[PDB]
């Protein structure tokens, strides 16, 4: 009836769902007594305590389980427990994903393709989650939604090998490497800034991204058997923030080698084809797949998109709960700053493959995230749209009288000596 | 600039990493990460 601070027994039965919606700032702390439970693929220890935070997700029982839980937010009869008919698709999608991984000469390269809250991310997520279950594969996971952030802040396109088990308390799927013990093993990805809020701000800079990211893929890829060996899972920005034609998928499916393709929608939907008739002649019809509605999959607001990205921010600079991390706050000057700016709609009209350089005011940098480059300050803008990222700082005070800066940085010591690129996202309170 | 507490932001210290470049990551392999 009321929010308690005790631990409340669940029996979840086997095939059904227990679907959790953090909307209050208070922890979930759960426990699993028997039995196997799973957060996207990966499951839950028996005994371990497990905490959540700001975030909608579901625990699936594998077999019947026993948990107790412990949440002041939620009570015994406000608990949403519903049977779940869609795994089917999933399992039966990776058993013949992992017959690619045995029997070709390199694993499946799989595009996961649908419209908005279709289930693309919680896929993506269980097929990496089972790729690793099994017979131990690294499958190289693509992000190129750069509005969802995963292993990283959100400005970014992003290749991520999965070597070992993601954070299932995480929405961010886990973390990139720290210098010292962790309790997971955490992830070494590679990162492409596009730092613009939306795909349709630039869309040639979003294709040159996704063209630097094919790139170093092929090059991991060539030089890394196991990764090879096991294949690449690409996640796509929702179908209807790109062209009518699908353009921009051929880029992808180009840029990355994609030989499979996975269409989330309905049984009546027109995407089903037009997929295949655009597609069709490039991958044949075989290595295109539909997957219908997948059951528990939920709408998703910008409020709760803005969360994530918050969310993500800090995890970068501070780490998670049960991983706790020193970033370095440094007093700069502002002749010591070489920033750029990308081409956007919004203030150039077009939206072209080009660097604008920033003045350094309160209004252009206060609390903006910046993307550091491998290039010099000197570096001219042909070099600095081509340089790999170093990492992201974080702008928290402009000083006008004095003319100094405030930057937050994720690793202590100096300020790079190095060009910097100015994102579209901001974050209050370091 | 003078609004909190440089430099170091809150025993056994950690910090995040930085990224590797292309031509590092494109050689990694994660089994430097996996033991342990
Ligand atoms: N069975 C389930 N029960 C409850 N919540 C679920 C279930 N499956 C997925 N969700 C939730 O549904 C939400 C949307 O799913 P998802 O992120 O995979 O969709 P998406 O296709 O990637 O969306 P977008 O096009 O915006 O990227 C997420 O918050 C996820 O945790
Ligand atoms: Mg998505």
């Amino acid at each position: 009836i009321t929010g308690d601070n005790e631990w409340h027994k669940l029996v979840i039965p086997k095939g059904s769902d227990w679907q959790i919606d953090l909307k209050a700032e208070g922890k979930l702390i759960v426990k699993v007594n028997s039995g196997i439970v799973e957060i996207f693929g990966t499951e839950l220890a028996v005994d371990d305590e497990y905490t959540f935070q700001n975030w909608k997700f579901p625990i699936y029982a594998v077999e019947e389980t026993e948990l107790l839980w412990k949440c002041p937010d939620l009570t015994t009869n406000t608990i949403t427990v519903k049977p779940n008919h869609t795994m089917k698709y999933i399992y039966n999608l990776h058993f013949m994903l992992e017959k690619i991984r045995m029997s070709n000469f390199e694993g499946p390269r799989v595009v996961i393709v649908g419209g908005s809250q279709t289930g693309k991310t919680s896929l993506s997520r269980t097929l990496c989650s089972y790729a690793l279950k099994f017979n131990a594969y690294q499958p190289l996971y693509i992000n190129l939604d750069p509005q969802q952030p995963i292993f990283t802040v959100p400005g970014c396109i992003s290749a991520t090998p999965i070597s070992d088990i993601l954070d299932a308390q995480l929405p961010t799927w886990g973390q990139s490497l720290t210098s010292g013990a962790t309790l997971l093993h955490n992830k070494q990805p590679m990162v492409k800034n596009f730092g613009l809020e939306r795909i349709n701000e630039n869309k040639d800079l979003y294709l040159e991204c996704i063209s630097q990211l094919g790139q170093v893929v092929g090059q991991r890829l060539h030089l890394d058997p196991q990764v090879r060996r096991s294949g690449c899972i690409v996640d796509t920005p929702s179908i209807s923030q790109l062209d009518e034609n699908l353009a921009e998928l051929h880029h992808i499916i180009e840029k990355l080698n994609v030989n499979i393709m996975l269409v989330l929608c309905s049984e009546t939907d027109p995407l089903w084809e037009k997929v295949k008739k655009t597609f069709g002649p490039e991958l044949g019809n075989n290595n295109i797949f539909f997957i219908p509605k997948l059951d528990g999959v939920s709408a998703v607001d910008d409020v709760y998109k803005r969360s994530l990205q918050r969310t993500s921010i800090r995890e970068y600079f501070y780490g998670s709960l049960d991983t706790a991390l020193s970033p370095y706050a440094i007093g700069v000057d502002y002749e010591d700053l070489t920033i750029w700016k990308p081409s956007n709609v919004f203030d150039n009209e077009v939206g072209r493959v080009e660097l604008f350089p920033v003045t350094i005011t309160p209004s252009n940098l206060q609390h903006a995230i910046i993307a550091i480059t491998f290039a010099e300050r000197r570096a001219d803008q042909a070099t600095v749209i081509k340089s790999p990222i170093l990492g992201f700082a974080l702008i928290t005070e402009v000083n006008e009288k004095r003319r100094k800066l405030r930057v937050l940085l994720p690793v202590p010591g100096r300020l790079p000596s190095k060009a910097m690129i100015l994102t579209s996202y901001r974050y209050l309170e370091q | 600039n003078t609004g909190i507490s440089n430099s170091n932001l809150n025993k056994n210290i950690q910090s995040r990493n930085w990224y590797l470049s292309d031509s590092q990551w494109a050689a990694f392999k994660d089994d430097e990460i996996t033991s342990t």
